[PDB]
């Protein structure tokens, strides 16, 4: 895992050396680049995953994370090409370094071997998006929403270090590899119950859950666009990554304590759909999709069937796509009118065709249309969940029409209608914002043709 | 305390006589490398906290900041696996003097071993 | 009033000082050439060549092994008689029940 | 493990060749298919049982220990429940 | 204090329940005196009388929060006729923190203070059982 | 003027030599997991008449 760790060290000099005007030319030639490098990781095994080292390999579920982690990146480079206008070369520096950085941490948590290294950078990936959030932020509530993601995920993850160095006394390794071979079965005791909470509890908080996830809201809505693309789309696969991992020494107790957090994910997705219907808020309303599709992941994760990974891994994929996207698409529309209210600008498919092409395709894989991945990933959770008992079928058909309904009222709202009389700042849609469209959606429709590349080690 | 009041430990001594049966660490050491990394970081904060050209002023002082570190990291990583080397080695001692308390079990093969099979559904 | 703080600057146009700005940077020849940079490397190398290489991965899972390993077991069991597939994944002869 | 593995993903291999039997035969016979293709049936419910009585919900983190403890049970109830009809 | 709680641990769970209120409510008038003498300390009252009448305060509010948690515990878990259960703990606990919440005349206090006070009993109660130890003698 | 593209297009083979670094890291660490090289159960094999080990 080197030939990738190392480029992104070197991504950190290069930007620090670069000239004033070539920071952004040079960090994203070198992103992509980078990304083609990492897309040599999905030639998995069928049996057992690839052990390059003791301190790194990469499996099924590691190789599309990073592939994703690589190629979003760059696309967060182009977002903060476009806000960062007026900014010093420093500042605009310090930036792209808190993005590497963030790259780099990701990277190196997603390859980890052992859950103390993993918990270390897990939580290492913390201080480069609080300080994204609470320096480059636009509003006064940035402060607020780092203190409040900063101490959730605090708050859930102590006691899960906690556990972790518990374990590791007990049986004597947290290598993935040896606490896999070597897994016994957890008693129904309190003390087994507790070690189960703390580690699910810390891997939900950061998931998130229902009921612990205001920080979500708050912290995608005051973030800057780069901060809400990473946020939205590979943060928050931390904790099903975890989940996923985890769970292999917490049977069979998870067969017995999964069922709060299963009723609390369901009556969450349908909570958030809800809320999702009645938003003056652009960005609140994707933050709350967001929440809504994670529930769903939580749901797949607890019930824990091998047909309800592939589902798991295919949605933390599809989503993290498409809620990119979705906040690329609101970032424009935001800097073209200074405002998130999404009944102030209407008419834009009047004013703008292609965005509104973007904003349809966008709309379209955000409800799950298929052949798409977002449903493909969704319909294996479904049924893996009616396997497991048959009112959930009921549950997820709710949340579905929901999903679409408010999917298609954001569309229409946006796009469709008559154009606000006294808005005469919309300028043409520019070169960079339609590339950056069209580079979120096209690996979607690619994954639609080749799907069993993000299916996970079960498929 | 642990390893304090070992018998026949020398007061106020970095590396003793018996240290020197172990390979030294290579020159070309990672923690090496690391401690040089951290003199070279030192070196820029100097730079930038004095207010002078961060990557191109006081070359001889960042060399001299890379320097000590180094020699500082070698020492160190001598004393350090000295350490663990003892530790190991009174770690057989004592399993080796106390077979009673450290007994060999008998290996049973899982055809044999028997273990509950708790479904999942 | 309270402090003496500048005035809100109003927002620059790309397209004012420059009709045919791709909207990466002010200065012209920056901004083309950003513009060719990505969509050279990212459109043609990232999409084609990886989406190419992907396709093209080699069966290291075994897929094509597996069904190839299948036609033969089914053949030689319908051959002889044999179950298609056994009733045990182990031998009850190698394993001992407790008693 | 490995070994086991494999096994699992042949004997996958095998059921798939047998649903590929049993839906050409119903195709092929068309519309005299609930009497014609009844030999594809009976093989398809012998050979899905089997798989079942292996492979059945050993969950997503399946292993070869966690398939001979389920196997070890399966022979534990048989024995039991031949004793108490031949006891 | 290590007294009282022998006193209380000796009693046996489901039997002797005026017994194991009268245990109950001398720690928490212990609690009480304590938490009385440092507010006197380091806040000093106006007069004598002022002092004594805080310290009659606070000593009550405490004997009245650990006599409602013996006496609810304890008849809890004898008509359950189920001992060594957390719950007959956690409904004591919320007891006392709604009978501190009546004494502070506030009704959030008391519902957060049934919550936490229910929760921490719970937790005590299962470290019972489960042999935790929250001052671990130095072992390795 | 060479100089001068040099001097302001030298960063571009950093990530470059980073890989080949990466690379060569890789192997050097590969080669220090040669503890069952051709000593596997399932892949136990003699030697061809011109080789020395299976793999690097
Ligand atoms: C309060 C009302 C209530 O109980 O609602 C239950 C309800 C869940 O429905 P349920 O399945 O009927 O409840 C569990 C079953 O009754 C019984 O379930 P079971 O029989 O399968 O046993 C499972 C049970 C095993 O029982 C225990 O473990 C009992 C001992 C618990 C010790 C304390 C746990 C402390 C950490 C909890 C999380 C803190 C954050 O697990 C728990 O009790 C886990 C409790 C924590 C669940 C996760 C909460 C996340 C935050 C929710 C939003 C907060 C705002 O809602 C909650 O649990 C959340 C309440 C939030 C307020
Ligand atoms: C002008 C420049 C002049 C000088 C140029 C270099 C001269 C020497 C060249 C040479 O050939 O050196 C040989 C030496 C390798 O010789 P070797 O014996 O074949 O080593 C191969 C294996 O590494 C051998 O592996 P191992 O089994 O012996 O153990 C490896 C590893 C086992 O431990 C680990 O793998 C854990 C490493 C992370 C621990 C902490 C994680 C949480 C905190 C992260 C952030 C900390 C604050 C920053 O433990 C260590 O390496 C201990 C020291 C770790 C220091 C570096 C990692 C921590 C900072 C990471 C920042 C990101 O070269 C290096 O070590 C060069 C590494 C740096 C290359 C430059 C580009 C940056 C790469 C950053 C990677 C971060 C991961
Ligand atoms: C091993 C190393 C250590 C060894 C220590 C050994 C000690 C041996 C002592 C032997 C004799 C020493 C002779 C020299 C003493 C010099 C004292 C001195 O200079 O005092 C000046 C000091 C201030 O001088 P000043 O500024 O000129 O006068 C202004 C007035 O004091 C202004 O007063 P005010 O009327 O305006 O209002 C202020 C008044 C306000 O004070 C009040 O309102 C007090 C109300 C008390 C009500 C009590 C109701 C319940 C009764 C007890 C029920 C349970 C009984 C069993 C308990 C134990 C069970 C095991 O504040 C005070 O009186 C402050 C002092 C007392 C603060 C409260 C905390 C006392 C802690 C005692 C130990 C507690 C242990 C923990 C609890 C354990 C529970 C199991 O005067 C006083 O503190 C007044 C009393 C003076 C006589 C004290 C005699 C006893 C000394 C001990
Ligand atoms: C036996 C074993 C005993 C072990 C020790 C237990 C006590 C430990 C803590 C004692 C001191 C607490 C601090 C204090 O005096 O605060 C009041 C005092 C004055 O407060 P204030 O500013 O007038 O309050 C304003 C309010 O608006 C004033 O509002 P208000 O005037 O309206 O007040 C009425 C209202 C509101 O009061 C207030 O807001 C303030 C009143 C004091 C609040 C204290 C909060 C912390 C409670 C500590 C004890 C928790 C449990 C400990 C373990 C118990 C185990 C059974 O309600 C209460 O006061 C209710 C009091 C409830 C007491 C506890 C009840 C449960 C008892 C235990 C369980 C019973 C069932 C057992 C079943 C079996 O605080 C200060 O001056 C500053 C406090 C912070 C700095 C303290 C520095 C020294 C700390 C020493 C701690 C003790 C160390 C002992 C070992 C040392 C080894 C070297
Ligand atoms: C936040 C939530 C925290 C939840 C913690 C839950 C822990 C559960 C696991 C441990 C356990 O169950 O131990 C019990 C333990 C189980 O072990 P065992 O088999 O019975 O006995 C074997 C050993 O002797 C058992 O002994 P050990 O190995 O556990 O350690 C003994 C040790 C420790 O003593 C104990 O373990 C006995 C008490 C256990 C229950 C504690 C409940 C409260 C949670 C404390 C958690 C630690 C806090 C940090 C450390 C304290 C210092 C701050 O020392 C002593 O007992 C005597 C030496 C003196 C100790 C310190 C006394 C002064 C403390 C002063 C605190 C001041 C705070 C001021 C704050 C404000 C400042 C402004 O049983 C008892 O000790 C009997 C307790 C009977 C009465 C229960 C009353 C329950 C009341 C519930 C409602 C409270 C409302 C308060 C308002
Ligand atoms: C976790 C599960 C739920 C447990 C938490 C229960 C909280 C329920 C809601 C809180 C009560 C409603 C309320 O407004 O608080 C009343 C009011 C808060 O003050 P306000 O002026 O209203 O400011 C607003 C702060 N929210 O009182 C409080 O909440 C303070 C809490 C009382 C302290 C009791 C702690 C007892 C110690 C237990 C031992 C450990
Ligand atoms: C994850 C999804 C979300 C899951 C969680 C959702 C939220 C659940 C909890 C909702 C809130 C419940 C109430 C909690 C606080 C109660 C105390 C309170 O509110 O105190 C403040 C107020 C003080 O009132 P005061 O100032 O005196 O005067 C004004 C009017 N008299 O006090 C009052 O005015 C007192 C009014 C009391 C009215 C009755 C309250 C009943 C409900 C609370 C108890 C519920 C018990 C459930 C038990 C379940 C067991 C399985």
């Amino acid at each position: 895992m080197l030939k990738i760790i190392i480029p992104t060290t070197m991504l950190l000099p290069m930007t620090w050396m670069s000239k004033h005007n070539m920071i952004w030319i040079n960090a994203t030639v070198h992103s992509l680049l980078i990304s083609l490098i990492s897309l040599s990781l999905l030639n998995q095994l069928g049996e057992n995953s690839l052990n390059f080292s003791l301190t790194f390999f990469s499996d099924s579920l590691s190789a599309p994370l990073l592939v994703l982690t690589t190629w979003l990146l760059p696309l967060m480079l182009m977002a903060s090409q476009s806000h960062l206008s007026k900014e010093t070369t420093t500042r605009k520096k310090l930036y792209i370094t808190m993005l590497i950085l963030l790259q780099l941490f990701l990277i190196m948590t997603f390859t980890a071997t052992e859950l103390i290294l993993f918990y270390i950078l897990f939580e290492a990936t913390l201080v480069p998006t609080l300080i994204i959030i609470t320096r480059w932020g636009n509003q006064t509530e940035r402060l607020n929403a780092g203190l409040y993601f900063l101490f959730y995920t605090l708050a859930g993850s102590l006691p899960l270090l906690v556990a972790l160095v518990y374990i590791q006394n007990t049986t004597g390794s947290l290598n993935f590899l040896i606490i896999h071979y070597w897994s016994h079965p957890l008693s129904n005791s309190w003390s087994n119950i507790f070690m189960w909470l703390a580690c699910i509890m810390a891997f939900m908080v950061k998931m998130p859950l229902y009921g612990l996830h205001l920080w979500l809201p708050k912290a995608h809505v005051e973030a800057p666009i780069a901060g809400s693309m990473v946020l939205a789309a590979v943060l928050l696969k931390l904790g099903g990554y975890g989940m996923m991992r985890i769970t292999t020494i917490l049977n069979p107790l998870t067969n017995y304590m999964a069922y709060p957090f299963l009723m609390l994910s369901m009556w969450g997705m349908i909570m958030t759909s809800s809320i999702c219907l009645r938003q003056t808020d652009l960005k609140s309303l994707i933050a709350y999709s967001s929440v809504s599709h994670m529930a769903l992941v939580i749901v797949a994760i607890m019930i824990q069937t091998p047909w309800s990974f592939m589902g798991a891994t295919a949605l933390m994929i599809a989503h993290g796509l498409t809620s990119s996207m979705l906040f690329c698409l609101a970032n424009t529309n935001y800097e073209r009118v200074h405002s998130r209210t999404m009944i102030l600008a209407r008419g834009l498919q009047t004013l703008l065709p292609l965005m509104a092409t973007w904003w349809l395709v966008a709309s379209l894989t955000n409800l799950a249309l298929p052949p798409s991945i977002n449903l493909i990933g969704e319909l294996f959770i479904i049924t893996a969940s009616f396997s497991w008992s048959n009112i959930t079928i009921i549950l997820m058909g709710m949340n579905m029409m929901i999903t679409a309904l408010y999917s298609l009222y954001m569309l229409i709202t946006t796009q469709r209608g008559k154009y606000t009389h006294h808005i005469n700042n919309i300028k043409p849609s520019f070169t960079r914002e339609n590339a950056l469209m069209a580079l979120h959606i096209l690996p979607l429709l690619l994954l639609t043709l080749n799907p069993k590349m993000i299916l996970g080690p079960l498929y | 305390t642990m390893m304090s009041g070992r018998p026949g430990r020398v007061p106020l001594q970095f590396l003793p006589n018996e240290a020197r049966s172990l390979p030294p660490p290579k020159l070309t050491d990672p923690r090496l490398v690391y401690m040089g990394f951290l003199g070279y970081c030192s070196g820029l904060i100097d730079n930038a906290i004095r207010r002078r050209p961060v990557v191109s002023a006081g070359l001889h002082r960042q060399l001299l900041y890379v320097t000590s570190f180094v020699f500082f990291g070698y020492y160190l990583l001598k004393r350090q696996d000295y350490m663990y080397a003892l530790r190991d080695h009174d770690m057989f001692a004592y399993v080796k003097s106390h077979p009673e308390d450290f007994p060999e079990k008998d290996k049973k093969t899982y055809g044999e071993i028997l273990e509950e099979f708790h479904p999942v559904r | 009033i309270r402090l003496q703080e500048d005035p809100d600057p109003e927002d620059e146009n790309l397209y004012e000082k420059n009709p045919d700005s791709h909207g990466y940077d002010k200065d012209p020849i920056v901004d083309l050439w950003n513009m060719r940079v990505v969509f050279f490397f990212g459109f043609s190398i990232v999409l084609v060549l990886g989406s190419t290489f992907v396709a093209y991965l080699p069966d290291y899972r075994m897929q094509e092994w597996a069904r190839r390993e299948a036609e033969r077991l089914v053949k030689y069991r319908e051959a002889n008689g044999l179950p298609l597939m056994e009733s045990n994944c182990f031998d009850p002869n190698k394993i001992q029940l407790p008693e | 493990e490995m070994q086991w593995r494999r096994d699992y993903k042949v004997d996958q291999e095998i059921v798939n060749i047998i649903q590929e039997r049993l839906k050409a035969c119903q195709q092929r016979e068309g519309e005299s298919y609930r009497q014609n293709c009844a030999k594809e049936l009976e093989q398809f419910t012998q050979v899905s049982k089997a798989f079942q009585d292996r492979y059945s919900d050993l969950g997503a983190h399946y292993s070869a220990r966690k398939c001979l403890a389920k196997q070890k049970q399966r022979m534990l109830a048989e024995r039991k429940a031949a004793k108490e009809a031949a006891a | 204090a290590k007294t009282l709680l022998h006193k209380y641990s000796d009693i046996p769970e489901g039997t002797e329940c005026h017994r194991k209120a009268y245990a109950s409510t001398s720690i928490g008038g212990a609690t009480g005196l304590i938490v009385s003498a440092y507010s006197i300390a380091l806040k000093p009252p106006a007069s004598f009388l002022e002092g004594v009448a805080r310290t009659g305060r606070y000593t009550f509010t405490s004997a009245a929060i650990g006599a409602i948690f013996g006496l609810t515990s304890c008849i809890s878990a004898q008509v359950r006729e189920k001992p060594d259960d957390p719950l007959n703990y956690f409904i004591g606990g919320c007891a006392g923190g709604l009978t501190l919440g009546a004494r502070t005349r506030s009704y959030g206090i008391g519902a957060a203070a049934c919550a936490y006070m229910g929760l921490t009993a719970a937790l005590v109660k299962m470290g019972q059982l489960e042999g935790w130890q929250v001052f671990a003698e130095p072992k390795v | 003027n060479v100089l001068q593209i040099v001097r302001d297009h030298w960063v571009h083979i950093l990530v470059p030599v980073g890989f080949v670094f990466g690379c060569y890291l890789d192997r050097r660490s590969d080669e220090k997991l040669t503890a069952f090289r051709n000593k596997s159960l399932l892949f136990k094999r003699e030697l061809r008449p011109n080789e020395e080990v299976t793999w690097k």
